[PDB]
């Protein structure tokens, strides 16, 4: 049961590290991709209007 | 990819079509003005022929 506590603290540390350092950059990458595709769609609409 | 290629070719088409429309408008303007000038010149030529035959008749 002690090893269960050890792994639980380890997983808490892993989750903290993730949400602290990995989640922000990957979320920003997803946002950048979303904005790129959104801008592409907007440009296509503007081209049709033009 | 097809939407992006469309957007690109469509923008190019509009960009050349504005210029093509302006060129066609200028071309028809020039053609109409040339026709008007030809009308004026033909009227003057016919009048000159009229006065020339008048000169011939009066001389005779």
């Amino acid at each position: 049961m002690s090893i269960f506590i050890g792994q639980l603290i380890g997983f808490a540390v892993i989750a903290f590290i993730i949400v602290k350092w990995v989640v922000p950059p990957v979320r920003t990458l997803m946002r950048n991709q979303q904005e790129a595709v959104r801008a592409a769609l907007a440009e296509s609409a503007e081209a049709a209007k033009k | 990819e097809a939407m992006l290629a469309k957007t690109a070719a469509d923008n190019r088409k509009s960009a050349e079509q504005v210029a093509a429309a302006q060129a066609d408008y200028e071309k028809e303007m020039a053609e109409a003005r040339a026709q008007a000038s030809a009308l004026r010149d033909e009227a003057r030529a016919a009048g000159r022929s009229v006065v020339d035959e008048k000169r011939a008749q009066a001389s005779g």
